[PDB]
RNA sequence: GACGGAGCCAGCGAGACCUUGGCCGAGAGGUCUUGGAAACUCCGUCGUGCUGGGGAUAGAGCAUUGUAAUUAUUGCUCUUCAACGAGGAAUUCCUAGUAAGCGCAAGUCAUCAGCUUGCGUUGAUUACGUCCCUGCCCUUUGUACACACCG
């Protein structure tokens, strides 16, 4: 299975790799539960991205 | 005063036109 | 000229290189950046609030600047001029971005949403059309030559009716809630339209 | 010729335009 | 009140092509087979049966749709690119169409040099264009 | 003024012992020390 | 310079600056008396305004936007003869 | 709009002809159209190419650029020069530089300055820029130090004051880059060093490009502005054109 | 009840085909595909995957690469067009690739009853890879929606245009296959051996 | 004289002149129908006008449009354009505003270039 | 035979090296012809 | 995509020779008179075969230009039918009418002779975020007129 989770908010000053966003997301399946997780494409605000996997915690990838 | 320039690193060949001149004023 | 509201002072005076007339004003909701335009110079000049410099000038228009405004919430200017378009920048950020919408007719007056997605415009032919910011393609338009009310000068030798004087509004503003315009200009109307579904709510003398 | 076509402000007015 | 030109060029010359075959009265030069319509072009027409009143066909709808043509705007009208030259059409077949053309009495001799519709030839493509749309 | 109206598409109104009153103040209540910041003192 | 507005300023400056002198030398009007009468019609539109009064003088940062009013009669003659006349912009 | 840049031509023509008629009075400062922005605002500069660029010109371009620290590029691809022009005074750019070459080797430069001119334009020669170094490294891109030679004449001043604002003012007097314009027989030899202050006198140090420039054309207007009046104009067929010296 | 707004019959003296007015009652895509019924099937790629507006032919000579996100609301079928015209010598030719997907569409209908655009959307949903890798050896990190769209789109189209580069099938038809094999989520579809691929290389280095 | 109006619509070098006046619905394009107009492809362009409003507006009307000038989509362009803005003006200057303020509406919502120019002029987006 | 313009300049050494060698004269001066605020 | 048919759309440009038109030839090209664009669209043939892609070399002819030679020069016709099947190590550039494809016009004091410029036509993908790597810089007397933050 694989779950959905909405942007809330785009982090700045991650210095993360070139490319590589970090961000925050939470679960639509529960509103409450976030997460912070690292993305490769554009992104912004409410938008929903697939977590397949939840349980990571995203690390500082230099 | 002759390394660091590398018009007369180090350019390709041909930029300079010093070897054929000279011959001229020997000629 | 910045002042301060609880001490009553003018604490800052800002000017520019060449002492441009200033006809509309702007401040970013931060509090951090002032933009001024002028009829004379086709330019917006960009001060720092804090410490008084020119941050830059803002080029793009050909024809003088009418009116300013910042988004309250996104923090975008959009700057409406008789060049006969309007002009969306996002100064704030790495990179600069233009966005231009052209408009019908000369536009005097420009309201922006307490959201900061739209944005209405009052030009010459009596129109005050919608725009959606972020989009930058047009969502309303409404008609205000029939419903502004003009009276006929003692010294005009031409009619009322077939007057062109001011059929058109040169001050317009949103209501906080954000489904009503009430717009002026130099005549003897005052109309207040409603935004979503484009009528007159009513008019006052 | 080229500058005087150049600087044509387009709006002018005539009463021969008329016809 | 139907004309030429509110049909499609197509369709008008494929069926005009086809009832001046059928008709059998439009003269052919007997090189029809061997000649390629361009010396930019390498092969010849594959229609070889029909090519030349097709090639007719075309030719009186441009003179239906300009009142005056001449050889050498029917040359430059069909000639296409080869350094590029642009090399004409060729001289030879566009003549013997606009003569061809003339003996059925589609096309006469203009005024001041070239062709006209012939009002019997302006007649014929019409009810060639009736022909098409019904 | 003179140029003014000259120049104006629109209405330019023309500018205009005892102790006086002074109508137009710069508030009555606030006071001169208050308007001082703590880095001026 | 101050030393030349002792000489630069006449009464020929100012009228020059007035609104149907302006009219005449862009050729909007033919005549002065012509531009009077088009100023005094309500013809003519500078920027947002229309003037009626014709002793109204133009400043320089002004005259670039001196033009008819956009539903004159007069302008659609113009476009008219140029076979430029938009009906859209009702002119 | 288009009726005031045909009124402001007109004062900037009489402008020209008035201080023409002044500094021929004090023959028997900057110039105008840059005295007004003098060392207030600092230069704006757009660069680009001729239309369908080889690769050498826009790596010559690009080298153009590293020489001015406010220098902008854009490609001219199908860009029609009216409204290049028009697009450039719209974004408040002062300095406008177009490029010509001649199977990939730099050939003209012409240099426009808005909103109403001057236009200056040169041949280039002897062009040899920095792609051509092997690991030649990355510019240094402070305000650099300048030098003219040999400008004597009143065309002399005319060419340094054009070439002098397309570059930012105030310096730190130990800015390490150095650009040196020296005229020799018209042909102003362009070079761009960096150096040491050392113990016993001063190490400078090549960078590039070297390109020799021979200003031809000088007009009062904007290069798209071909009716614009000519300045002044290099004279080729003239018999004396074997040695006759301008700058 | 009912509502009429014409009270006499329409004869217009220019003659007019029936399926014209046909399409006065509805927009259809080429006339002949509807997106009244056309629906994303995965949550994510809504928003960017933009078929609601309906459009007659995919040219529209609208700009979409003014801000950063404009993308997302040029039509779907847009989008195909103008990823399909490349390698050089296609470049610039818009119309050619309008009638290739007009014929793709036509071939998707006849092999497959179901909606040509419901095909295309199924194939951009199930072939936008969910978990990717960058560099540092990889590290794993999840997919936007956008680039999800731009890969699905790319993908698609370079696998339609290598498998027809040197063979008998046309490049139609080559999408046509392209297509319906991602929509039915099949290995075959050269873009989900892909999607497949990164997906795995994203579960090893986790 | 008959009730008729006149608009252009411009695209690239395309221009268009629309003659729009009362009539029994006679569409043409420099006199041919706009059923044939080429490229067939691009062609509902030219009848999206036609499709948006209806062909009542149209039945009561003839359209005649000469068009010059520029490549063959800049054409379409400049003939739907310019139909749009006579269909606008005409029932401005000869039917109610309301007409004319439900067919601005309905063209802005779909698409705003059938009435307005679309000039692409260039912009440096780099600042300066 | 006579030439109608002038034959364009060759860098040679000499060139160069009159050339550098006042260069380090303007600097180790400090005469820079540099445009300066106003 | 190659080829045959048919459909067609521009903007720059003016120091006898150009020409609209008729008549010859398959073409090139001739003769007799008047005035001073491609790419691209439709319908068709062919077909994964170094094939109807590629036209280098070669042979035989039909013409033009000069000049006085059996001299070359520029085109057309047929046949002949090569390397080339996407390109290593490396490397250069590039963000909207932009990359790229397409054709046209002028040689207007430098440079250019199928080279230079200008003009018009079709027209995109991706990014529009970061100092994580690289490189280039600025600051480490708030000095800065309130509030706020800082020390």
């Amino acid at each position: 299975p694989v779950t959905l989770a909405k942007v809330i908010k785009v982090l700045g000053r991650t210095g993360s790799r070139g490319g590589v966003t970090q961000v925050r997301v939470e679960f639509l399946e529960d509103t409450s539960r976030t997460i912070v997780r690292n993305v490769k494409g554009p992104v912004r605000e409410n938008d929903i991205l697939v977590l397949m996997e939840s349980e990571r915690e995203a690390r500082r990838l230099r | 005063r002759e390394e660091f320039n590398p018009f007369e690193a180090v350019g390709k060949p041909g930029i300079s036109k010093q070897i054929g001149e000279e011959q001229r004023k020997r000629a | 000229r910045a002042w301060d509201l609880i001490r009553y002072r003018n604490f800052r005076t800002f000017t520019g290189t060449e002492r441009i007339q200033f006809n509309c004003l702007a401040v970013d909701p931060s509090g951090e950046v002032v933009c001024a335009g002028s009829l004379d110079n086709f330019d917006i000049h960009v001060w720092s609030v804090q410490t008084g410099q020119l941050l830059d000038a803002l080029s793009g228009h050909e024809g003088p600047v009418s009116c300013l405004s910042f988004s309250q919430e996104n923090s975008v200017l959009a700057s409406a001029s008789w060049d006969k378009t309007i002009r969306i920048w996002s100064i704030f950020g790495r990179s600069q971005q233009v966005e231009p919408i052209e408009v019908y007719s000369d536009v005097l007056a420009l309201s922006m949403r307490p959201d900061g997605k739209e944005v209405a415009v009052s030009t010459l032919k009596g129109q005050i059309s919608i725009f959606n910011i972020e989009d930058a393609k047009q969502v309303g338009n409404i008609d205000c030559r029939k419903d502004i009310i003009s009276g006929r000068f003692n010294q005009d030798r031409f009619t009322a009716k077939n007057s062109e004087r001011s059929k058109f509004f040169t001050t317009i503003h949103y209501s906080f809630d954000g489904m009503a315009i009430v717009a002026g200009g130099n005549n003897n109307s005052i109309c207040l339209y409603d935004v979503p579904n484009e009528v007159l709510l009513k008019r006052f003398i | 010729l080229r500058e005087k076509a150049k600087e044509r402000n387009p709006d002018e007015y005539y009463h021969a335009m008329h016809s | 009140g139907v004309s030429v030109r509110d049909v499609a060029a197509q369709d008008f010359i494929n069926a005009y092509a086809s009832f001046l075959q059928r008709q059998g009265k439009l003269e052919v030069p007997g090189y029809v087979d061997i000649v390629k319509t361009s010396s930019g072009n390498e092969m010849p027409p594959q229609d070889a049966e029909g090519w030349f009143y097709k090639r007719a066909a075309s030719v009186a709808r441009h003179i239906y749709m300009r009142k005056q043509v001449g050889v050498g705007k029917l040359n430059k009208l069909y000639g296409g690119a080869k350094p590029y030259k642009h090399i004409d059409a060729s001289g030879s077949i566009n003549r013997k169409v606009l003569q061809a053309l003339e003996k059925i009495g589609i096309v006469e001799i203009s005024p001041k040099g070239g062709r006209r519709i012939s009002e019997n030839g302006q007649r014929d493509l019409d009810r060639i264009a009736a022909q098409t749309l019904e | 003024y003179k140029l003014d109206v000259l120049s104006s598409v629109h209405f330019v109104p023309k500018p205009a012992e005892t102790p006086t009153i002074s109508m137009e103040d710069a508030p009555l209540y606030m006071s001169n020390a208050s308007s001082l910041a703590p880095q001026e003192i | 310079k101050i030393s030349d507005l002792e000489n630069k300023v006449t009464v020929s400056a100012i009228c020059r600056r007035r609104l149907p002198v302006i009219m005449h030398r862009l050729k909007m009007a033919e005549t002065i008396q012509d531009a009077v009468k088009f100023i005094e019609q309500g013809h003519v539109r500078v920027g947002p305004n229309l003037i009626n009064d014709p002793a109204y003088l133009v400043t320089r940062n002004m005259e670039d936007y001196v033009t008819w009013v956009d539903n004159s009669k007069i302008k659609k003659t113009l476009l008219r003869y140029r076979n430029q006349i938009d009906d859209f912009d009702f002119s | 709009m288009l009726r005031r840049q045909a009124r402001e031509r007109r004062e900037y023509l009489y402008r020209k002809a008035q201080e023409l008629q002044d500094s021929q009075l004090q023959q028997k400062q900057v110039d105008d159209e840059y005295a007004a922005t003098s060392g207030i605002m600092d230069p704006r500069i757009i660069v680009t190419t001729s239309r369908d660029p080889s690769t050498r010109l826009s790596q010559f371009a690009k080298e153009i650029k590293l020489l001015f620290p406010n220098a902008v590029r854009l490609n001219r691809g199908n860009y029609v020069m009216p409204n290049l022009v028009d697009a450039c005074k719209k974004s408040g750019t002062t300095d406008l530089v177009v490029l010509h070459e001649h199977r990939g080797v730099p050939t003209s430069l012409t240099i426009s300055h808005f909103p109403h001119g001057p236009t200056a334009q040169f041949s280039l020669h002897n062009v040899v820029m920095r792609h051509d170094i092997i690991n030649a490294g990355n510019q240094s891109e402070v305000n650099p130090h300048l030098i003219f030679d040999n400008f004597t004449t009143a065309l002399g001043k005319r060419v340094v004051c054009i070439l002098k604002h397309l570059f930012n003012a105030g310096p730190k007097k130990d800015s390490e880059r150095v650009i040196t314009f020296a005229n020799r027989g018209d042909f102003i030899s362009v070079r761009q060093h960096v150096y040491v202050r050392t113990r016993e006198g001063v190490e400078i140090a090549e960078v590039g490009p070297r390109f020799e420039m021979r200003l031809f054309e000088l007009r009062l207007g904007t290069l798209e502005n071909k009716d614009a009046d000519v300045e002044w104009q290099l004279r080729r067929f003239i018999r004396t054109a074997n040695k006759k010296d301008y700058l | 009840f009912e509502v009429v707004e014409e009270f006499t019959p329409v004869v217009l003296a220019t003659p007019i085909p029936e399926e014209v007015q046909q399409a006065q009652t509805e927009i259809k895509l080429f006339n002949k595909w509807s997106f009244e019924e056309v629906e994303v099937k995965d949550a994510s790629l809504v928003d960017y995957v933009q078929v609601r507006q309906p459009i007659f032919v995919a040219h529209t000579a609208g700009r979409y690469a003014n801000k950063r996100f404009r993308k997302a609301q040029c039509p779907i079928i847009e989008r195909l067009t103008n990823s399909l015209m490349m390698n050089g010598r296609n470049n610039g030719k818009k119309l050619k690739a309008v009638r290739i997907i007009k014929h793709t569409l036509d071939i998707i209908n006849v092999l497959t009853d179901q909606n040509p655009i419901q095909v295309v959307v199924d194939a951009i949903t199930n072939t936008g890879p969910r978990e990717d890798t960058t560099r540092v050896r990889r590290q794993a990190v999840d997919v936007s929606p956008l680039r999800r769209v731009n890969q699905a789109i790319a993908l698609l189209t370079i696998g339609a245009r290598e498998a027809a580069f040197r063979n008998i099938k046309t490049i139609a038809e080559t999408l046509a296959e392209e297509l319906i094999n991602a929509a039915k989520g099949s290995s075959t579809s050269y873009a989900i051996k892909k999607k497949d691929e990164l997906e795995r290389v994203a579960k090893s280095n986790r | 004289a008959v009730p008729s109006v006149q608009t252009f619509g411009k695209k690239k070098s395309a221009t268009a002149v629309a003659h729009v006046k009362a009539g029994k619905g006679l569409i043409k394009v420099n006199g041919s129908p706009i059923t044939l107009v080429e490229p067939e492809i691009l062609r509902f362009k030219v009848y999206e006008p036609l499709l948006l409003v209806g062909l009542d507006k149209f039945s009561n009307i003839d359209i005649r449009v000469r068009v010059t000038g520029g490549g063959h989509v800049s054409q379409v362009y400049a003939i739907r354009q310019a139909i749009a803005k006579g269909l606008v003006a005409y029932h401005q200057k000869y039917v109610d505003e309301q007409s004319k303020n439900e067919l601005k509406k309905a063209f802005t919502s779909y698409d705003r270039t059938l009435l307005i120019a679309d000039s692409r002029r260039p912009e440096p987006k780099k600042f300066g | 035979f006579d030439r109608t313009a002038k034959p364009v300049p060759v860098i040679t050494s000499e060139v160069t090296e009159s050339l550098e060698d006042m260069i380090r004269r303007r600097i180790q001066d400090s005469n820079f012809d540099d445009l300066q605020r106003r």
